[PDB]
């Protein structure tokens, strides 16, 4: 009667049916594929009834065909999510440092930065948005028809 | 808005148009009765076409 | 973009979507887990009611002809209500006046 | 939709994955997948503790890749409590990308013209730096050494000499790798976006969760004159089909129709005749068909919930 069993009556046996039927690289990729939201898959479950997930997640993480979230106390992959952009890494460490040392100005005044330096700025600033008598017996027989 | 038709100008569009009479035969009776049919075809851009 | 959208239905949140591509269009609406799945046919619908634009409230509900069956969905943008509630109306509209030949002949 | 918002899209899945860790990604991914998100169910979706959260919400924010919107909700059953949505304001984060992008670009540029001047000179002890106008002045008067001020010690060479070479390989790699930036930014450039907001952002709305407890409506408060910074952006068709009997029928209503048109000018009775010497005014065929049919079969034969509505 219960869920997480599966019975085969060509030879009356009882299978330990998983949550996800997933035993190759192919079936996790497209299982995360069709998730219809971002509620990335434990890898709790995921492990169970698969051997090895760890090894196959890093080959996939390497690849850059799936984003994994890992623990802090040590790199163990936790749930995981279909990577829908381009290589996970591809700009390097001294570059990272460069983007993070650059702040951006004030945005009430960036647009018009840009515009100094010839690049188009796609924004404005937000302080140029404007905001955007007889015969009284015919009670109520007669309509105001005064425009045509 | 209403808009009058007759069998005599319905073939008529058939003789005119075998485009009409393309997509009448095929559809008419299978999915759906005639009168969708020319609803469906007049707010179509293909009358428009 | 004109659809498909966010709708609540029996204080589920899911995604309501209009398939005209089979013949009755059918008004399908899916939970977000896929727990839950609502189809009515709109050819059974006899009249749509939609809250006023005066009002916070942003119910649609379509009512089946014959104790009547009914269906009510809320949304989120008006927006998106609006698109639903034209797009849907087009559909009513037509049924509407299969269903007064059919009977008329 | 538009073709552009999935290259504005693309263009933020880059940047994030590249110039970002890894819980960056997933934040923004899940703000990208769906519209504007409750933090309760960003939280959830990736469950990543509030803590966690804190980092990466900010840092986004810093950076104008997410916008915030806070209004006061009202839940039927629950005392009112502030919510919290993120959502992607696609001109805020072109802004904000383009203008990093050049600043990185412009930095290597300065820095490598910076190497290409002298090496310059230091004092190993106070560690004061000095430029070789500065150090010209400051030379002993044998004319052998440079000589500090504080120290009053001979001075060291600076570094750096050999490093020409090095940053123009920098910024070699740099153009390469971002590549694609420019070339979104390029096609950004050639259309027009359109500025998004809370309202805006959630006709595109993906629910996350099924019972959330936050809702996602935006149900502005009835004339408000208040202003917050940074909270402003910039028929039916029937036919019918006339048969025979329906065509016989029209004409019959359009001669009434007819009829009916003459009287509104027809000349009353009183006008006709003179009215003096009047008062005053005041105070069988189927059996033959049948024998027909038979007889010509035989020469066939012998030939061959209670709240206001309106109807829409
Ligand atoms: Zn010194």
């Amino acid at each position: 009667k219960l869920d997480r069993i599966e019975f085969d009556p060509k030879k009356g046996t009882f299978k330990y049916l998983s949550t996800y039927d997933v035993h190759s690289p192919s079936e996790l990729l497209k299982l995360l594929r069709s998730q219809v939201t971002f509620k990335g898959i434990s890898c709790k479950d995921l492990k169970d009834g698969w051997p090895q997930c760890d090894e196959t997640i890093n080959q996939l993480e390497e690849d850059s065909k799936i984003l994994v979230l890992r623990t802090k106390k040590d790199k163990t992959p936790r749930y995981v999510w279909y990577n829908s952009g381009g290589n996970l890494k591809c700009i390097d460490e001294e570059f990272v440092k460069m983007w993070e040392n650059v702040q951006l100005p004030q945005f009430a005044e960036l647009p018009r930065k840009l515009q100094d330096l010839g690049l188009k700025p796609a924004s404005v600033d937000p302080a140029t948005i404007k905001r955007q008598i007889t015969n009284t017996h015919m009670t109520g027989i007669l309509k105001d028809y005064s425009h045509r | 808005v209403n808009v009058n038709l007759s069998r005599e100008k319905i073939l008529n569009i058939f003789e005119n148009y075998p485009i009409v009479k393309k997509a009448y035969t095929d559809n008419v009776p299978k999915n759906f009765k005639e009168p969708e049919f020319w609803a469906r075809f007049f707010s179509s851009k293909l009358f428009r076409k | 973009m004109s659809h498909s959208g966010a709708a609540i239905f029996e204080k589920v949140s899911g995604i309501i979507a209009i398939n005209e591509d089979v013949s009755p269009a059918e008004l399908t609406w899916r939970s977000t887990d896929g727990d839950k799945v609502h189809t009515v046919v709109l050819s059974t619908i006899d009249k749509l009611q939609a809250t006023p634009a005066s009002s916070e409230k942003m119910m649609l509900r379509l009512i089946g002809k014959v104790k009547p069956q009914r269906h009510m969905f809320s949304f989120n943008n008006r927006t998106v209500m609006d698109n639903i509630k034209m797009t849907l109306q087009q559909i009513i509209s037509r049924y509407k006046d299969a269903d007064i030949y059919e009977e008329k002949r | 939709d538009r073709p552009i918002d999935d290259i504005v899209k693309n263009l933020l899945k880059f940047v994030v994955r590249g110039f970002y860790g890894g819980s960056f990604v997933l934040v923004l991914d899940a703000i990208l997948f769906h519209s504007v998100l409750a933090e309760d169910d960003l939280k959830q979706l990736l469950s990543i503790n509030k803590t966690e959260l804190g980092p990466l919400i900010a840092r986004l924010r810093s950076d104008r890749l997410i916008s915030i919107h806070k209004q006061r909700e009202y839940p039927p059953n629950s005392k009112s409590v502030e919510r919290v949505y993120y959502y992607v304001k696609y001109p805020h984060a072109i802004d904000a990308i383009k203008w990093k992008v050049h600043q990185v670009v412009q930095r290597l540029k300065d820095d490598l013209d910076k190497n290409s001047e002298p090496n310059g000179y230091m004092c190993p002890i106070c560690l004061t730096k000095y430029t070789q106008l500065e150090a010209v002045q400051l030379l002993n008067f044998d004319r052998t050494e440079f000589l500090c001020s504080l120290c009053d010690e001979p001075l060291v060479e600076d570094d750096s000499g050999k490093k020409n070479k090095e940053k123009q390989d920098k910024l070699n790699r740099l153009m390469d790798q971002i590549q694609p930036i420019i070339d979104s930014l390029k096609k950004i450039d050639d259309s027009r976006i359109e500025e998004n907001t809370f309202e805006i952002a959630l006709a595109r709305l993906i629910p996350p969760q099924n019972q959330s407890h936050a809702a996602y409506t935006y149900n502005p408060k009835k004339g408000s004159t208040m202003f917050r910074p940074g909270d402003s952006a910039p028929a039916t068709l029937h036919i019918n089909i006339t048969t025979a009997s329906d065509e016989v029928a029209q004409r019959e209503l359009q001669e009434r129709q007819a009829e009916e048109k003459r009287k509104q000018n027809a000349v009353p009775e009183w006008h006709k005749q003179s009215t003096i010497g009047k008062t005053a005014l005041g105070r069988e065929e189927r059996e033959n068909e049948k024998t027909l049919n038979d007889y010509y079969a035989a020469l066939a034969k012998k030939q061959a919930l209670e709240d206001e509505f309106e109807d829409v």
